[PDB]
């Protein structure tokens, strides 16, 4: 596979996202690391799909809403940042104030 | 020109009178004073103040009152106060708490806090800065325990063990000269301060003392080695000669004595009473009465902290697993019921709030959680505010009095008890630069950056392949202070005066900073900052009810805690 | 032929503990209000001062129970226990500091026990 | 008072006559004798025997017959016996096997096995304790291989390599003075014992000998460097002068000779024959006949161990991948068919059972599995019991004879072959305290705790953040023996007498314990414990059938093994 | 996300449980580490759901039965221990003799 | 669970395979590490099912076809090698030229 350090680390984010999505599916309000994991994995999978940085900056603000997460979680997340391989190489996505 | 107090606090962190919530608790700390000169605040970055000829001095060499490191705009939370200051570090120590920058152009610059060519900058604006935590009940069982401790703001581990040997899995003991030498060598590789306890057991002085001469920093008396009158007496005779602390886990079984027998053997000599509530060990059911005595420095371990709806079910089964108890041996059931007591666990919350139990600790991997001493201190303070109300001593609607009483329990008080508060345990000039930055939202839950001897050792930081360090995944990671030889200069091995005088560091080739244990035979309960109360604690032998000043100490267990499911992935 | 990984197939028979040593039965009373549990290998004369028994009959002896087990006395409980003889050099040091030498020095052990209020020095 | 034998075994581990199943195999070991005094068994914990004035002596200083460590109630499985004892360790060595405790009050205490103030305790009741495994066929290709080895109870790695260079990926060779010096320095960081082999190739003495003087512990003759009569002869001349062992992987291609030519070059001198069956390398098809000769110390590598239904399909393709063979080059197909032979792999199982192949080894990362030497030894013994029945030598329905024959293959015999059995390879007084604790359910599969030089180096242990160490996830982890400078005192670098006499350790700054290689030119097959059979092995050149004493050696491959899918996640 | 060491480790247990559940769904009798992984993850997800320690001590004895696992696996598992964040903080669950 | 080093590593392969299968299910042509991860996990799960080395050498050549992967990926993968615990212990599977 020839995994480099970042590929090995970022597998962990997908896993945490899968765990969080299962918790959301059985009706839990998600906590801080769950919410971050879901939005981060969304961004990285979006890059893999070949979306633009601009599309993901918009979409990332609509993955979770305040009624998906615990009290205070929206206000704990100022932004979510992720680097992924787009068709045009690695780029940084920042989603600002992802949850209101 | 004026700035409103919301924009001021956003830019520079809070100032006098402003309050900050501690994580998701109900606890508010208030800035008591500020060392700044409004308009001359120090800050670092593009077009900011710490630039050559401006807030950075371009003239002075490092020796000429220049800092190696300035923490700008820190909100300090310490037994000494809750206040706003710059913190200056040089040669790995805190040299200045006040106002940093350039006396060329700035008013109010503390004379030894010049920002110069030699100065690194950490932005602490909007952070709470505390002393590193001092955990005095550590079992050395699994080296993976050190990162767990760093991630919750612990910088000193005092205790014992050789790894997952049964002796070490039950007792904070590194026994005998050879085991002590081997673990002092192991310690060269641990990125945290360390002090090692010997076995506080024997009926002759020499077998106990030779552990102190070999490099132990103190002793542990444990019932699993025989917490007998003789082992107590010989250990304290050694400690009085060697100037080191003795910790005790007393005879739960009352086999050779009751509590009054253990107190008679102690004979008014100073001792650290571990897990004084007694779920973690000690004379059934009345060990917690130790915490009323002037010669006792009393700590709790953390799993009873605080009293929750799952505490008793969890502890009865934990003790069954730990002790290999059988549910169909009536003596095992009676033992467990005599040791795990809602009456003493509920009273333990209130004794903390009253300043009658002076210290927290973990009991890491023996009967306690390596990364939850700081976490459970604040959960206890928050529960007590909800159930008992603001303490009478509070003003301005702040929890500053309670915040200083509780921060003392895991910083300065363990340091004083161990004879190491000349080096560590508080943010004071002249002490080692072990400092923890916290985002208020994460306060007491997950440390932002842990500074060891003036270099970052541990940080919550993200993708190492990224353009900037904040992208996911953000996790606890060892930093450059842990790497190569820098692990030696940023960490302290605490040792007995005799082992130091006899040249043990050179004999074993230790490269770490060597700290001297001293001044821990001359102290008592009165020396425990904000936690100095002596009183007659009565524990009813039939009902286990606890009374202080004729009043039963009781509170309810809580169904929920802050600093819990909002933060943790598991 | 169901396989339990690492299972024992123990031989036939019983293990006699402390074989060939004198056994002594005595009555012991916990006169205190807190439970006392006594291990297999504590010199019996040196137990908690609030246990009342014929202290002389604990000299040079310990509980005749499997190694690492204990006898429990609830508050106010009186019961019989069986003692066996100490072996090796029959010396005891430390514990309650009543012996610090040969167990043969009965008068000296009992004089120290009595002076310190170990109940039942006759 | 009497205890039934079920309760006795639950409390203290088994005693005389009791049997224990090895993992999920059909193999039963029986306790042959017990050093205890019934009623005076040593044990550690709350209200247990090892307490001051009781089973712990309170009088003696460490030098006065006191242990640094007691393993209580161990079931020893060793070439020397299968028996119950306490094991006493001091200064990193086994000093006493017998009965530990306090001569004050206990009968039958071994005089140098006092439990004192200085003594740590490991509970071995209900555990099997063996010597650490000695793997003498190691390719140093990937440092991740060391934990793999520790997790299956291996404590010594003998072999060669510089990492994933092609020379090292094919041969156990660290070539020349500079590569040897660099890998001796690398070794300072590996938490396992190590000895390094030089290249056993040349036609002049000096290029070979200078590797021994540089710090090699032996030589490897490999066909990939030219396993010619000259390279064989010069290597053995060097070895006879230097007192080190030579390993050989012979000329599979028969290019410069057949087996009789290789034996003539050896000329009756002692040699270790690697992967003697020949799938791993050697004269096609008859290399395994080496194992009948008195001057040959024969080992198997592990992928042929034992003969299973997937063995041949796996090996034919493994050899295709390893050698870059093409299925459409008839010479490649002929080579593969001449080298991978069910006839010699089936016979290899029986030669192990008969004590004609003396040793196991891995061939780690070249053609063998770093963590499966111990695992596949027991799978072979179990297959042989099922197909051949109890050996004639067995009594009481136990497999003790077979268990001593097979445990010798990966403990004492490789140690004897390498000239290192004065230090390692068995549980005997005076040897280095390399000890592996096994739960019987996991025996030979996953080690509980690996002790290196008297300190735990590796353990199956759980959550480092937990109250106790047993919560999930339980996994193999490095322990304090691996950390800081303690990695130096708990591990041995084995070196030639000449490199030691010439001061190589001081020249290179080696801090590890230095072990001397000696007494490996004066030995033969007769010196292989329980595996000392010499015989005429006939391998038919047309059919590849193996005969010993006129009888064809054949067995079937098995569809299933124990110590497999019940245990492994992948 | 601010993952601490235990959070990073315990992601591995959820993953091993997901692997084991897929093996059970295609009709395999589960082995020792599979069985432990399934019951451990059950406990940790139960804590996250806000069950009590007492509920999980009961439920953990009914997650897998002897007809779900290989010969000898029931007798290999004396107990399964897990620490997780309950609404009232970290607690230890021990499930005794989880499989009969 | 008593995980050894290889068990801890090989959990990563299953995870990468789960990630790749999700990417294939939403209609992406798979890349090099995705393709390797899917075929590797297939082999390891096959061993766990009790298939023979010979069955997996055949099956592994039919898990993915060239229309499942990006241009050049078939020609980048000469072979895929995996070691797993079969009913008869650890064996090596090599799948030669898995994708045409
Ligand atoms: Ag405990
Ligand atoms: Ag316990
Ligand atoms: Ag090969
Ligand atoms: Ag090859
Ligand atoms: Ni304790
Ligand atoms: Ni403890
Ligand atoms: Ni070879
Ligand atoms: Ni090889
Ligand atoms: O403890
Ligand atoms: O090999």
């Amino acid at each position: 596979m020839h995994l480099n350090p970042a590929e090995k680390e970022k597998l962990q984010i997908f896993l945490a996202s899968e765990l969080a999505l299962k918790r959301k599916a059985r009706g839990l309000k998600l906590n801080y690391p769950e919410a971050v994991a879901i939005i981060t994995s969304f961004i990285m999978e979006g890059a893999r799909d070949g979306k633009t940085v601009a599309m993901l900056m918009e979409e990332g603000k609509h993955v979770l809403t305040r009624d998906d997460v615990m009290e205070g979680v929206p206000e704990m997340i100022d932004d979510i940042q992720a680097e992924a391989t787009f068709p045009d190489g690695t780029k940084l996505v920042t989603v600002h104030n992802p949850i209101s | 020109m004026k700035i409103n107090r919301q924009q001021y606090a956003e830019s520079y962190g809070p100032t006098v009178g402003d309050q900050v919530r501690l994580a998701d608790t109900d606890l508010w700390i208030e800035v008591e004073k500020d060392y700044t000169t409004y308009g001359d605040e120090a800050n670092f970055g593009g077009g900011k103040v710490l630039r050559e000829g401006m807030g950075e001095n371009g003239t002075y060499t490092r020796t000429e009152n220049v800092l190696d490191l300035l923490l700008t705009n820190a909100l300090i939370l310490d037994y000494t106060g809750i206040y706003k200051a710059d913190i200056g570090v040089k040669d790995g120590y805190i040299v200045g708490i006040g106002k940093g920058g350039n006396p060329d152009i700035m008013d109010g610059v503390t004379p030894n806090m010049i920002v110069g060519t030699a100065t690194e900058v950490i932005a602490a604006e909007g952070k709470i800065v505390t002393a590193g935590g001092i955990d005095t009940h550590v079992h050395f069982i699994n080296p993976d325990q050190v990162d767990v401790a760093l991630a919750n703001g612990i910088t000193t581990l005092f205790g014992g063990g050789t790894g997952p040997a049964e002796g070490s899995k039950a007792t904070t003991v590194t026994p005998g000269p050879w085991n002590i030498e081997k673990m002092l060598k192991s310690t060269e590789g641990l990125p945290i301060n360390v002090g090692i306890l010997g076995k506080g057991h024997g009926s002759s002085i020499a077998p106990i003392m030779e552990q102190i001469d070999a490099g132990a920093a103190g002793l542990k008396i444990h019932e699993d080695w025989g917490a007998t009158p003789a082992s107590i007496d010989r250990s304290l005779t050694v400690a009085d000669e060697a100037d080191v602390q003795v910790a005790i886990h007393s005879d739960t079984l009352n086999e050779a004595g009751f509590l009054e027998d253990t107190l008679r053997a102690i004979n008014g000599r100073v001792i650290h009473s571990f897990h004084v509530e007694g779920a973690g060990g000690g004379h059934a059911p009345d060990i917690m009465a130790m915490a009323g005595h002037p010669n006792v420095l009393p700590s709790s371990t953390n799993p009873t902290r605080p009293f929750t709806v799952n505490t008793i079910d969890e502890h009865l089964d934990m003790l069954m697993v730990c002790h290999h108890l059988k549910q169909n041996i009536p003596e095992d059931v009676a033992f467990a019921d005599s040791r795990i007591r809602p009456e003493t666990i509920a009273a333990e919350d209130i004794l903390h709030d009253l300043g009658i139990i002076s210290m927290m600790s973990t009991d890491a991997l023996a009967m306690g959680r390596a990364g939850e001493m700081v976490l459970r201190t604040w959960q206890t303070a928050d529960k007590m505010k909800k159930q008992r109300g603001p303490l009478a001593e509070e003003k301005n609607g702040s929890d500053n009095f309670r915040a200083k009483r509780y921060v003392s329990k895991y910083t300065i008080n363990p340091a004083i008890a161990q004879g190491i508060a000349h080096e560590v345990g508080s943010i004071e000039e002249g002490k080692f630069a072990d400092l923890v930055l916290w985002e208020p939202k994460f306060f007491g839950v997950k440390a932002d950056r842990v500074i060891k001897g003036g270099i970052i050792a541990y940080a919550q930081i993200g993708d190492p392949s990224a353009s900037i360090p904040t992208p996911q995944p953000v996790m606890g990671r060892r930093m450059y202070g842990t790497v190569g030889d820098l692990i030696h200069d940023t960490n302290i091995t605490f040792m007995s005066k005799s082992s130091i005088q006899q040249g043990v560091p050179a004999k074993l080739g230790l490269k770490r900073r060597i700290g001297t244990v001293k001044n821990c035979r001359n102290i008592g309960k009165k020396d425990m900052k904000w936690n100095d109360v002596t009183t007659d604690i009565d524990i009813n032998p039939e009902t286990y009810e606890v009374k202080v000043d004729g009043e039963v100490l009781t509170c309810e267990p809580v169904k929920e805690l802050p600093m819990a499911q909002r933060y943790f992935l598991f | 032929n169901y396989i339990v990984p690492g299972e024992y197939r123990v031989a036939e028979g019983e293990i006699e503990i402390n074989a060939g040593r004198e056994k002594t039965t005595i009555r012991v009373s916990n006169t205190g209000d807190r439970p006392i549990q006594v291990g297999s290998h504590i010199h019996f004369v040196e137990v908690n001062k609030e246990l009342l028994f014929d202290r002389a009959e604990g000299i040079g002896r310990r509980l005749n129970i499997p190694s690492g087990t204990a006898a429990r006395f609830e508050p106010g409980e009186e019961m019989e226990v069986e003692l066996t003889e100490l072996g090796g050099n029959r010396e005891v040091f430390g514990i309650s500091d009543l012996t610090n030498g040969s167990v043969d020095n009965k008068e000296l052990i009992l004089q120290r026990a009595k002076e310190l209020g170990y109940k039942g020095v006759e």
